[PDB]
């Protein structure tokens, strides 16, 4: 119904104008922890009402899209969209830190973790007797203000004793060794292949259509799980101006329940778990065992988008369980009253690397995040 | 007293502020005196009755003046005993009846006076100093081993004159000594009288402060402060030095600058007398006053009434102010209210007056043989009173309770 939005005075940029294309999350003095000055983000939009916000660039080369995807920071680091308002960061160590009287918050890092063997380490910069830190994993489905480990959209690690967190529970299944002022956490994160995820995607597609489905009309909800294709995307990611500058209204998933498919053999509720996942920490580079073999297979049918039930059923219309370039588990980091911990990206700053063959940092997948997001929308241009 | 152990958070006042009862007594009154606890109010009624009220349901339990010794004319003042067992009642029917509530309708021993009275004051429960009108001595009447010999002890030395001072109109005993009696003349002067409980008396203290008819002399219950109410418009609180040997000095003067009213009655606070009340005389003065007895300022006003209030009483247990509105006759009464608490619905509620910013802790996401004694009673209440004296409960009339459905 609405037209595309044209270019403005900061959009078409001169050669010598080295201004940056989305406006910087500007730094302002919050508190002074670790004898450093940490800084906030002031005028940027933040993820609320089950939505998110993303920088766009005024791309001139296309006809249908006048905006395509881009990023601020050159390497990976904490995403600025999942942030609180009393949460602070720096350009020195990139640690997230809430205030001295602020509560339990969290920030994800924007690596989109779907398949392969991906590994990154998490610096534990400081801990006190009153400060707690929960570094771990969480999805794009799970939000930032809750400390993760609240649901099955993410699992985290406890501060002392490493009691591995799931739905608020504290499982002591690894080797317990508490964080100190010079510690580090290395998430050896084995995910199986995207072909292994795609056949679990048809497993929830084929068992929600007609196995238990005999509400008043459920064939039109069967049809969205009928056309529930393993990688295919129905994205509504449009560009909006906001606080005089350009951003995205990108859709975000809504909270759902536990996928319990009745296998006839197990005579009970059977759960969807991935093909041999592994959740290992590197506290100073020693093997601690495997916590989670049960990371979820999620991409079309396990997370439900922002979809309309009454406006849309009368009629063209999108599908309920689809994909995008943003779905995956994310490098997550939580803080409590100023528990300072940092994410560590590249192998030159990695201190305790495993001998592996498939050691992949964020920046391999982050460069793949830059290169796919353009060409996921170069199919949108037709 | 266990209601005040449960009522507040722990803050309880030192004067009542609001007025919550009103005794609908259509025949008017002269004096209102409580019991030495808060239970019983003796009402000195105008025609000659005494309609004693139970202070829990505002409807009476007895009437002293049925069997023997009813007052024909008005009854002027009354006091009670140490325990609340007896009543010593001074009236205008020329009669001072010592009543006892063991027989709650009959007098025990009377005295036909030479004329009317003003007041009465007891030192022990039997001996009582009375103010015979137009008499420059105080014939204190004592109930002796026999009741009949009311020894009219003249409260004056045989040589001493108060010629030029008039008659003695007020006599109030000392709280802490219990043997030196402060009296005030009809013209200015103040005497002291050390009764030996033999009958030697010493005029240790005499003076004149200002020429007036001294309507009232009160002493604070710590024996420190003594206030004088003249027939002019002033209240002189004085400080008392008794080791006997007595001398006073001027502490403060309280007046009404606006209307210049006379103060009818004055009364002090409980412990050391940190608050002075008064009731003014002229019409449109509709309210008892309060004063901080050190600074001197008008600090609060008991604005509850509609008439002029004549007499006063402050019992310290229930913290009430009883006062007869003289025009209508009804006994106005003030009481410390306690607002209700929903915090006692479940054993953990809380009534916070503001939207508190509770800090967010970690817990929100996680999933005997003491000494026991049964024998002793209580020793001190929250007010800090003389409690652990189980008082003389006035028995209800168990001689004629069966009759009380039929014809009074």
């Amino acid at each position: 119904s609405v037209p595309v939005i044209p270019y403005l005075d900061y959009d078409i940029v001169d050669l010598g104008s080295d201004i940056k294309k989305p406006d910087f999350p500007q730094l302002s003095e919050s508190h002074r922890i670790n004898e450093q000055q940490y800084y906030i983000t002031e005028d940027t939009p933040l993820n609320k009402r089950n939505f998110m916000y993303q920088p766009c660039a005024a791309n001139l080369m296309l006809d249908k899209l006048k905006y395509c995807g881009t990023d601020y920071f050159d390497k990976s680091s904490i995403n600025l969209m999942d942030r609180s308002d009393k949460l602070a960061f720096s350009l020195d160590d990139h640690s997230v830190s809430v205030s001295e009287n602020c509560g339990w918050r969290s920030v994800r890092s924007d690596v989109c973790m779907k398949e392969g063997k991906i590994y990154w380490e998490v610096e534990v910069k400081n801990v006190s007797d009153t400060s707690h830190i929960r570094c771990g994993i969480s999805r794009r489905e799970a939000s930032t203000e809750t400390p993760v480990g609240c649901d099955f959209y993410g699992y985290s690690i406890r501060d002392k004793g490493l009691q591995v967190i799931h739905e608020g529970r504290l499982h002591t299944v690894l080797k317990p060794h508490e964080m100190q002022a010079g510690d580090r956490i290395g998430f050896l994160l084995t995910l199986p292949s995207l072909q292994s995820q795609s056949e679990q995607a048809m497993d929830y597609s084929l068992k929600r259509i007609q196995e238990l489905n005999n509400k008043f009309n459920k064939e039109f909800y069967k049809f969205l799980l009928r056309s529930c294709e393993p990688t295919n995307v129905v994205r509504d990611q449009i560009a909006i101006r906001y606080k005089n500058q350009l951003f995205y209204e990108s859709t975000d998933y809504v909270k759902t329940t536990k996928p319990e498919y009745y296998d006839n053999r197990d005579d009970m509720q059977k759960f969807y778990e991935l093909e041999n996942s592994s959740f290992e920490v590197f506290v100073n580079g020693v093997s601690h065992g495997i916590a989670f073999e049960g990371l979820t297979p999620f991409l079309p049918p396990f997370s439900e988008l922002q979809y309309n039930e009454k406006f849309y059923l009368h009629h063209e219309i999108r599908n309920k369980y689809v994909n995008n370039n943003r779905l995956g588990y994310y490098a997550t980091l939580s803080s409590f009253q100023g528990g300072t911990a940092s994410i560590i990206t590249e192998a030159m700053e990695l201190k305790f690397l495993p001998k592996d063959v498939d050691i992949k940092t964020l920046n391999d997948i982050y460069n793949e995040q830059i290169a796919s997001d353009i060409v996921w929308d170069l199919i949108d241009e037709i | 007293a266990n209601l005040l152990l449960q009522d507040p958070f722990g803050v309880l006042k030192e004067y009542p502020e609001k007025l919550t009862h009103t005794l609908e007594v259509p025949v008017a009154a002269v004096c209102v005196k409580f019991s030495p606890r808060g239970d019983y109010l003796a009402v000195g009624c105008s025609n000659g009755a005494i309609i004693i009220y139970d202070m829990d349901s505002l409807k009476p339990i007895a009437m002293l003046g049925t069997h023997s010794g009813a007052h024909t004319r008005s009854v002027q003042s009354v006091c009670w005993s140490n325990d609340g067992r007896y009543l010593w009642s001074s009236g205008r029917d020329w009669y001072a009846k010592l009543w006892d509530m063991t027989q709650p309708t009959k007098c025990f021993q009377q005295y036909k006076f030479d004329g009317p009275l003003w007041s009465c004051h007891v030192v022990r429960w039997n001996v009582c100093i009375v103010t015979v009108v137009e008499e420059p001595t105080a014939y204190v009447l004592t109930l002796t081993d026999r009741q009949n010999a009311f020894h009219c002890f003249p409260l004056l030395e045989q040589d001493q004159d108060i010629s030029g001072h008039g008659y003695t109109l007020v006599a109030c005993p000392h709280p802490t000594i219990e043997s030196i009696i402060i009296t005030g003349t009809s013209k200015g002067w103040i005497n002291a009288f050390q009764l030996d409980l033999e009958d030697k008396i010493r005029c240790c203290y005499e003076e004149k402060i200002a020429n007036a008819n001294i309507k009232q002399i009160i002493i604070s219950p710590s024996g420190t402060r003594i206030a004088i109410n003249g027939s002019d418009r002033t209240i002189r609180q004085y400080q008392l030095i008794v080791e006997h040997s007595v001398s006073i000095e001027l502490e403060h003067k309280y007046q009404d600058i606006i209307n210049r009213l006379q103060w009818n009655t004055i009364f002090f606070s409980n412990h050391s007398g940190e608050y002075l009340v008064a009731s003014a005389h002229g019409s449109s003065a509709h309210d008892l006053y309060l004063w901080e007895t050190s600074s001197g300022s008008l600090v609060r006003v008991l604005e509850g009434a509609d008439e002029e209030l004549l007499d006063i009483d402050w019992n310290f247990y229930s913290m009430r102010i009883a006062s007869n509105g003289f025009e209508s006759g009804w006994v106005y009464m003030w009481s410390i209210v306690i607002p209700p608490k929903w915090s006692a619905l479940a054993p953990d509620f809380e009534e916070v007056e503001e939207n508190i910013d509770y800090q967010e802790k970690e817990n929100e996401f996680d999933i005997e043989e003491i000494a026991i004694d049964l024998c002793t009673p209580e020793k001190y209440d929250v007010r800090g009173n003389d409690i652990s004296m189980p008082s003389f409960v006035i028995p209800i009339d168990y001689e004629g309770v069966i009759i009380q459905q039929h014809w009074a």
